[PDB]
């Protein structure tokens, strides 16, 4: 299985000028034949569906509904994709029936002050990545060009399209965020690391050599990292909801900081020395190079009975600008230029952050305009395979595309002050499918 | 044909392209992958490999079972038998068998490396008699060896199956005969046509005819074809002969016929060893004594020749052909006129077997069928004789053959073995004397002087008039007795073939879970009995996985000139040979691969890496390399000092004035005495496997080590590699006793390197006549000393001199000669005592550690001043409680700090000594050519490292959140039960049940930088690491342990979880603090002391020169134990290995300093019956002893010493004889003694191959 | 190509490789489960159930 569909009914009432007053939004989503991870799924595209908007007055439920079909579980994004899909339906349908131009009709309903979310937690350069995007994209001359285009154009359209976004990290229990390390001191002075995450290729393991290199001070030549084990880090927990060198990162510091503050008197009787020098006196002054490290995790809890809670330690803010050209004639559309600015706020490491808002954006993307799965009425599943499930290829993703992280800023909650981008980049896709809903409508 | 069919474990295995000269072992471990059954030498020796086979047979309608070695046993033989491994009778998987059960609860298990054999060792003895007596018992055992237990917790496992405590009998389970696996009926249709079974191999092809005329066909087409059955010589003898053509005449029925009718025994060549037993009772007891002279000569031979395995395969025909020069059964057979009937594709025909036929007499196309061996004339009498290093399964130094018919004589024989080199006109000078002697001794001592290797000739001789002698008596005894002094009468009894472990318990008030002080059982205890325990070599083969092979210098000190090994490349299936110029980085002060010169006769020059170790065998034995020798060259230690050749300065301990109190002293004494070497001979010889993960230059590294960090270093070293690369894992080992130390961190390195061109797994493993070469021992130890002391034999002043021959390399050699120093004072107060020794180096292998490390080596030198001392004065154990500690005292390094006479006293009790002194001074006046001696030896021991940093030592205990705790520490289970005891820690402090608890292995990557598990300190610092994290973690689960605190254990911890507290906790030993200063002479080093002694007992016999061992007691101080049942073993086996260094085990070297005894068949360990037949352990009294974890006393080295009891035991012997009628040499043995007691037939010859070095 | 994942592993002398069958129904009880011709194929040591 996979991630799980999503059925919207929605009642928005307006005023005449765009803003949004109140929103009586019901979600339902298909969790299949067992639990999973559904539940926390429904829990989760609650929260987080409200997005960047504050509509004043807001209702929203969700159940998940099971069925006779194979077992869903969690997906990048985890629910924030699905819900947050339909409040951006209303933003444009809204638009739609004033008349009023989509992003006019966004940055009236979208946070302004300090304020609080549908669970009662409560600063924003939100609105930072959406200027900066504003202007990276020259948004308003190309949309002028695309509006002479449709003027020129009968048979062809084309479509722009601005998404702001507000998204958030972390596990709804304290303990969940636990994490743990066992770091390693031979007497050549070679360093061995191991912790909790596990590497899928968004780079944890070289992230943990990034953090012991700053509190061993050695070069990340001197550090090595072999697997994760249950042999060495006990009791873990998945490498998950965008969490993984925050907590990770942490134990692996922790492990680093006891370690050097045993070799405290070591680095004293000779400061001047070489690293190689003073481990081997440790050992042979009977100081124990043998260190774990751990973390207790971010502070979170939920109460669903009284609606509120503080869950997320953090926000993610970003924003993207897309643009695409549709075949009235076949439906097909080729994605032309794609813009995106995303608070990433002192990265550990700009490469690979990068990285996760590129990737993960085309997985957003092919869900909302080239991903399908399709049943026949009793639940069989039709398309089984890459001949007929269609994932992007190289020539699906818009082929100007750029990446920037608004200036870094401080975020001294999670180490050095990071901030974790691994689903990020998902929901920003759905640029390209409003992009793509302007053309229709032009048409 | 073609199709190999047996069955293994009642399943069926068919080989359908089966080579002639791969055997069982291989097979079982290799291909069916049953590890089960393992190797420890090759030489049918050790029985280690020893498994069951099953055989019907259709005419008879019977179904055999007999053990055998599978080492040589050839698969090509088993068509259509069955054969069931240690993994056959019972397993963990499914259910343990009673024999599995009853030795490894009744700790008859340490190592666990010598125990699937001994199961099958066991259990065949009770598929024949469920409820089998003790003669049986010993009979099945007496081919097993074991190097750790000392076989008394075996034995009394076995002994159970017949009609304080460290086991509880009454749970075992019943025996219930009905239950075994039952004989394969595919197997009995089989054996109800006959036609020639041929298989193929790459080299050789296997021929088995159904016919004699056939079998006489291919005798005749093939006369160099061999005829192999027992290959219990075939065996030895091809390893490097290979047979392009082998014939097996198992399956022809005439060499299997026994006619005993009329007028003599006629046996087939076919018939076992055993099934020639077996006829040989069956027949003499249904005949008159005047009849059997020549069948109970055979009887009383076959009766210690080798053990039930090996006689259970050797054949009569095998065995006679082969003419062994130290046959046991051809001197007999010859002396009584025997015949051989032999048929080739010509005709009958029949050859005598006589004097002669052993010359230097069948023709190559003729088999033989059978042999005619006729009843005994009325008048006539045989007689055997025999003298080996032990009582059985060891070959005749000389054994004798001999017959005469009368009182005058009419005729005479005589055939004797071990000194020609085949079994070699003095009796015929005899004939019409009358029964002489004294003639015949001056005649005989001519005669053998006339007709080798082996050297000890003397002895040899003296020994061949010994038996004459005894020859003598046995046959006047006969005529006495048919129509003569008592002490005469006595030397025709032999000696017959052969206790209590007592303990303080735990207190009354200590809950049942909490394990510490209980005799717990060895946690690998059944698993060792199941061959479920995976040592190094048990690990699968991966695809690619290279073996391989090493060549070793032939020369003791050369230049390599040319080293040409372009054959082995072409060989088949080698891959890579490796040499010094494809080390990455580092190449050792010693060198992995010899570079430009050799320095020792055992250094290895370079490694072929093949696809199968024979492959790597037979390649690595065709490349060509030769040597220019480099005078100037040294061996024995007293070359070393002439060309003042040493490793390290000379260091010296003083206390008082030597110089003056030699003038105040009433008398002088002066002499020296040399100590011999030692191999360790753990069962499991050395092993690695290195194995890439194949990235960043990781890799894994499955070592049998005592040290695994050091290999680390020593390997990534080598590759020039971070030590972060390598991860090392050390799960067991199947013993070490010091020698897995330094060596296998080398021998990694070795293989490290040829992984790194191959770019592939590598396997190392050394077969043990390599072992024995490669990797040296404990260093020999030569000592000289000047003894002033009073007439009352108080001793006043000492000036003794060490010196050890370390090899060609330092290793742990100075840190020997320095501890040997510090402890060789022992139990007595010398006032004024000045000790030297300095390490002379030489060009033989490496020496290294072995338990005792240095202790029982100079300990002895002064053991041998107390004895002489109270000789000169004319009681050995007055004068030792004479100079024995009394106060609170001071060592000769200066530290402090006496319940040593406890255990002395203890000892004078628990043995009676001084009642049983009496019967055997008694004993010496009623026997002359017979004497007893009986010795009480005390001791003071310690224990550790000589620096502090020496002593730390880590662990990492983890917990899981359903409630179970996976322990890792520093230590590596050697068989001497670490791991089980920081199971026990584990248990007292988490106050879990042990069985909560478990113990993957040691690992690099678990516990960084630690240090080698020896110096009796093991447990006592991993212990308190593992103390350490246990406690940490409690402390942590306090407030758990509060909101709850009736709760239990798994709800504790799923909570601790919930509640963020972090169950990953590692510990910590900062280690005892110890120093020592060489130039002020004077330091603190051990923790503690380890106080014992022992009272040992023995016979020897003065014609001989053997002896046995009759009764021992030991007393020793091990304070509150952590685990009786594991430290009573530790004391029973150490006691054992310093038994074999001061009485049997032998190491011999040419002048040019060449290693002659390579193996097992030339090396003699204890066996079951060299050990005394009774033999108590009593750990004193508990008390304090706060420094150690739990007040407990590391026991690992501490029996060593008390071994030369029975080496003291026996020199009061030698003197009582000598008396009616010195300074002993460490190996007092056969040859030793026998001199030792020189008499009227020592007196006839006077006096090389063997240098003592 | 150095970075071994899972399946990049040796097989090892004796390990076995796994094969299911799954459900072709979305909702049903199973009256009759007969793996007797499998058990029989070419080189299969056991059905697992
Ligand atoms: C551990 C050990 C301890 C031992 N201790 C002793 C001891 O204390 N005293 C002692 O005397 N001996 C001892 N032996 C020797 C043992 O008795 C011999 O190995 C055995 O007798 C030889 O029998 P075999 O069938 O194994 O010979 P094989 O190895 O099978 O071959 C013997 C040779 O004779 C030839 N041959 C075999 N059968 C026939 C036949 N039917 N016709 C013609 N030619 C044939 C073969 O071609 C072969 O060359 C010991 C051996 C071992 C392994
Ligand atoms: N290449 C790659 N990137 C990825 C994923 C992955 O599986 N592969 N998983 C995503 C998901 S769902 C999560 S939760 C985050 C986990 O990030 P962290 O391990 O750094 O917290 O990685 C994201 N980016
Ligand atoms: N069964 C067995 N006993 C043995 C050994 C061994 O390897 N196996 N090694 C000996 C040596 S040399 C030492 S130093 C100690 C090591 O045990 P410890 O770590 O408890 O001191 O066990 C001694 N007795
Ligand atoms: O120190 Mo033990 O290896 S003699
Ligand atoms: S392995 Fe067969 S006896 Fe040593
Ligand atoms: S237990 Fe027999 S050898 Fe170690
Ligand atoms: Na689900
Ligand atoms: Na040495």
């Amino acid at each position: 299985g996979g991630r799980h569909p999503l059925l919207g009914k929605y009642k928005i009432g307006f005023m005449n000028n765009g803003k949004i007053k109140a929103a009586d939004i019901q979600l339902y989503i298909n969790g299949g034949c067992t639990p999973d991870d559904s539940e926390l799924v429904i829990e989760y595209a609650l929260l987080k569906l409200e997005n960047a908007y504050k509509i004043p007055n807001l209702r929203v439920r969700g159940r998940v509904c099971k069925t006779n079909l194979p077992s869903n579980t969690a997906f990048r994004g985890f629910g924030f994709p699905q819900g947050a899909f339909v409040t951006e339906t209303c933003m444009s349908a809204v638009a739609a029936k004033c008349r009023l131009p989509p992003e006019k009709v966004r940055e009236l309903n979208m946070y302004r002050t300090i304020d609080r979310t549908i669970h009662n937690q409560e600063p924003t350069n939100l609105l930072q990545c959406w200027e900066a995007c504003v202007e990276n994209s020259s948004y308003y001359n190309r949309k002028k060009a695309v509006d002479e285009f449709n003027q020129q154009r009968f048979w062809k359209k084309r479509g722009i399209a601005i998404i702001p976004m507000k998204f958030s990290v972390g596990f709804p229990k304290t303990f969940y965020y636990q994490a743990a390390a066992l770091v390693q001191i031979y007497t050549d002075g070679s360093v061995l690391v191991a912790h909790g995450g596990v590497e899928l290729g968004q780079g944890i393991n070289t992230k943990m050599i990034q953090v012991a290199s700053r509190e061993l001070k050695i070069p990340m030549s001197y550090i090595h990292l072999d697997e994760m084990s249950t042999v060495t880090v006990p009791n873990t927990v998945t490498t998950g909801a965008s969490t993984g060198a925050d907590v990770n990162g942490r134990a692996v510091q922790n492990a680093c900081q006891i370690l050097m503050k045993r070799l405290e008197p070591i680095i004293k009787q000779n400061p001047s020395g070489t690293w190689e020098e003073w481990v081997k006196e440790a050992f042979v002054q009977s100081i124990s190079l043998s260190a774990t490290g751990y973390f207790r995790g971010y502070q979170a809890d939920m109460d669903w009975e009284k609606g509120e809670g503080d869950i997320f330690p953090y926000f993610v803010f970003g924003a993207a600008c897309s643009e695409v050209e549709i075949d009235c004639l076949t439906g097909a559309h080729k994605n032309i230029r794609t813009d995106i600015v995303m608070d990433g706020s002192f990265s550990i490491n700009p490469a690979v952050d990068i990285g996760q808002i590129e990737g993960a954006f085309v997985q957003g993307l092919g869900l909302y305009t080239l991903e399908e799965l399709k049943y026949s009425p009793e639940g069989v599943l039709y398309t089984r395979g890459p001949h007929q499930y269609k994932i992007a290829s190289v020539t699906d993703i818009p082929e100007e595309f750029h990446v920037s992280l608004l200036t870094p800023t401080p975020n001294p909650k999670a180490i050095y002050s990071s901030k974790g981008l691994g689903e990020a980049g998902t929901f920003l896709g759905c640029s390209v499918f409003f992009a793509i809903a302007a053309a229709v409508a032009a048409a | 044909s073609d199709e190999l069919i047996f069955f293994v474990n009642g399943k069926k295995v068919t080989e359908r392209n089966a080579d002639p000269e791969v055997n069982l072992l291989f097979y079982l471990r290799k291909v069916i992958r049953l590890t089960g059954t393992k190797y420890g030498c090759g030489g049918g020796d050790c029985g280690a490999c020893t498994v069951m086979i099953s055989r019907y047979d259709p005419i008879s309608k019977r179904i055999s079972h007999f053990s055998a070695t599978a080492c040589l046993v050839p698969i090509c033989s088993l068509h259509g038998a069955a054969v069931t491994t240690v993994e056959g009778i019972g397993s963990t998987k499914t259910r343990i068998h009673p024999v599995q059960e009853r030795i490894a609860k009744g700790h008859g298990t340490q190592c666990g490396f010598c125990t699937p054999g001994m199961v099958m060792s066991i259990y065949t003895l009770l598929r024949n008699h469920p409820e089998p007596s003790t003669e049986q018992i010993m009979e099945t055992l007496g081919g097993n060896l074991c190097r750790c237990t000392g076989y008394r917790p075996i034995v009394e496992s076995a002994k159970s199956f017949c009609p304080t405590k460290l086991y509880e009998k009454k749970e075992f389970q019943p025996l219930d005969p009905t239950q075994e696996l039952i004989f394969p009926p595919e197997l009995m249709r089989m054996a109800e046509q006959n036609t020639v079974l041929t298989f193929r191999g790459e080299r050789t092809t296997w021929i088995a005819p159904g016919t004699l005329n056939d079998l006489l066909e291919l005798k005749m087409k093939h006369p160099s074809a061999p005829l192999v059955i027992g290959n219990t010589y075939l065996g030895l003898h091809m390893k490097d002969v290979s047979y392009p053509i082998i014939i097996s005449p198992a399956r022809i029925l005439e060499l299997f016929v026994v006619t005993n009718t009329k007028q003599g025994l006629t046996l087939g060549t076919g018939l076992s060893l055993t099934q020639v037993k077996n006829v040989l009772s069956d027949v003499v007891s249904r005949l008159p004594k005047e009849k059997t002279q020549i069948y109970c000569a055979l009887l009383k031979q076959l009766k210690t020749l080798a053990g039930q395995q090996i006689r259970n395969v050797a054949s009569l025909g095998g065995h006679i052909i082969s003419r062994l020069p130290t046959s046991d059964l051809n001197p007999i057979l010859g002396i009584g006129n025997c015949i051989l009937n032999v048929a080739s594709t010509e005709g009958i025909q029949q050859i005598p077997l006589n004097d002669h036929f052993l010359a230097g007499i069948l023709k190559p196309e003729q088999v033989l069928i059978s042999v005619f061996v006729p009843r005994s004339s009325k008048w006539e009498f045989v007689s055997a004789f025999r003298q080996a290093p032990r009582q059985q399964n060891a070959f005749a130094t000389v054994n004798a053959g001999m017959k005469v018919v009368f009182n005058t004589i009419t005729d005479l024989g005589i055939l004797y073995g071990g000194i020609g080199a085949t079994v070699i006109k003095s009796c015929r000078q005899l004939i019409g004397r009358c029964w002489m002697l004294d003639d015949a001794g001056k005649m005989i001592c001519e005669e053998v002087s006339l007709l080798a290797p082996g050297g000890m000739e003397e002895y040899r001789k003296t020994l061949a008039i010994s038996f004459l002698f005894m020859f003598y008596l046995d046959v006047l005894k006969q005529l006495k007795t048919r129509d003569i002094s008592q002490k005469l009468l006595h030397i025709l009894e032999d000696f017959p073939l052969t206790g209590m472990q007592s303990f303080q318990d735990v207190d009354f008030q200590q809950p049942l879970q909490d394990p510490i002080g209980r005799p717990i059982m060895h946690q690998s205890g059944i698993k060792h009995a199941t061959g479920e325990a995976v040592f190094c070599d048990d690990m699968s083969v991966l695809p690619g996985e290279l073996f391989l092979a090493v060549v070793t210098s032939s020369k003791s000190h050369a230049k390599i000139i040319s080293l040409d090994a372009s054959e082995a490349l072409a060989s088949l299936g080698v891959v890579d040979v490796v040499t010094a110029r494809d080390v990455p980085g580092d190449n050792g002060e010693e060198s992995l691969y010899a570079q430009d010169e050799v320095i020792c006769v055992g250094q290895i020059v370079c490694a072929v890496a093949a696809d199968s170790y024979a492959h790597a065998q037979q390649a690595a034995k065709k490349v060509k390399i030769v040597y220019q020798d480099i005078e100037p060259m040294i061996v024995t230690v007293q070359d070393a000092l002439q060309y003042e050749s040493f490793i390290g300065p000379e260091r010296k301990l003083e206390q008082g004035n030597v110089e003056e109190a030699f003038q105040c002293a009433d008398q002088i004494l002066e002499g020296e005495v040399h100590l011999g070497g030692q191999e360790h001979f753990y069962m499991e010889t050395q092993s690695v496997r290195v194995v890439p993960k194949g990235e960043d230059k990781e890799m894994d590294i499955y070592v049998s080590s005592q040290d695994a960090a050091f290999t680390q270093e020593m390997v990534a070293r080598t590759l020039g590699i971070p030590k972060n690369r390598i991860n090392c894992h050390v799960k067991r080992v199947g013993g070490a006793f010091g020698g897995k130390a330094s060596k296998p961190g080398l021998l990694a390195s070795v293989a490290a390197v040829a992984a790194q061109k191959t770019g592939r797994p590598i396997r190392f493993i050394l077969e043990r006549r390599d072992d024995m070469l490669i990797t040296g021992g404990r260093h020999p130890l030569l000592g000289k000393y000047k003894i002033g002391f009073m007439n009352n034999g108080k001793i006043k002043a000492a000036d003794i001199q060490l010196y050890i021959n370390g090899g060609c390399t330092p290793d742990d050699s100075e840190l020997v000669i320095e501890y040997a120093l510090l402890k060789l004072e022992n139990a007595y107060k010398i006032p004024n005592l000045r000790v030297r020794g300095r390490v002379c180096k030489t060009n033989l292998p490496s020496n290294t550690a072995f338990r005792g490390f240095g202790f029982p080596q100079g300990a002895f030198v002064t053991e041998t001043c107390m004895s002489a001392v109270a000789a000169k004065c004319r009681p050995p154990e007055k004068v030792r409680e004479l100079n024995m500690y009394r106060t609170i005292d001071r060592t000769i390094h200066n530290q402090e700090f006496t319940n040593l006479l406890q255990c002395w006293e203890a000892c004078v009790e628990n043995s009676s000594y001084y009642n049983r002194k009496k019967a055997v001074d008694e004993f010496n006046q009623q026997r002359f050519w017979k004497k007893r001696g009986i010795a009480i030896i005390p001791m003071k021991f310690s224990v550790g490292f000589p620096k502090t940093f020496y002593y730390q030592a880590a662990a990492l205990v983890q917990i899981y959140t359903d409630g179970s705790v996976l322990v890792a520490h520093g230590g590596v289970e050697l068989g001497q039960g670490i791991n089980t005891k920081m199971i026990q820690v584990a248990s007292r402090e988490l106050k879990i049940p042990m069985s909560y608890i478990h113990l993957d292995e040691m690992s690099t990557v678990t516990v960084p930088n630690t240090v080698t598990t020896g110096a009796s300190t093991g447990a006592d610092v991993n212990g308190r690491a593992v103390q350490n994290a246990c406690q940490i973690l409690m402390k942590r689960l306090e407030p758990i342990i509060k909101q709850n605190p009736s709760g239990t254990w798994e709800e504790w911890v799923k909570e601790a979880f919930v509640q963020s507290i972090s169950l990953s906790a590692t510990g910590y030993f900062r280690g005892y603090q110890a120093d020592m200063d060489w130039e002020k002479g004077e330091g603190d080093i051990f923790p503690y002391f380890v106080f014992g002694a022992a009272c040992s007992e023995v016979e020897i016999d003065c014609l001989t020169g053997a002896h046995k061992n009759i009764r021992t007691d030991i007393v020793m101080d091990g304070s509150f134990s952590i685990n009786p049942a594991v430290d009573i073993g530790q004391i029973e086996g150490a006691f054992v290995q310093g038994l074999g260094l001061y009485t049997l085990e032998e190491l011999k070297y040419s002048p040019e300093g060449v290693l002659y005894t390579r193996g097992p068949h030339q090396y003699k360990i204890a066996s079951v019956t060299d050990i005394p037949e009774e033999f108590h352990v009593s750990l004193l009294t508990p008390t304090p002893n706060p420094k150690a974890i739990y007040s407990s006393k590391g026991l690992g080295e501490a029996g060593t010493f008390l071994g030369c009891s029975v080496f003291f035991a026996i020199a009061a012997a030698v003197a009582a004889a000598r008396e009616e009628r010195w300074a002993i040499n460490s190996p007092a043995t056969a040859e030793v003694i026998r001199m030792a007691c020189e008499d009227q037939f020592t007196n006839l010859v006077p006096q090389p191959w063997s240098i003592p070095v």
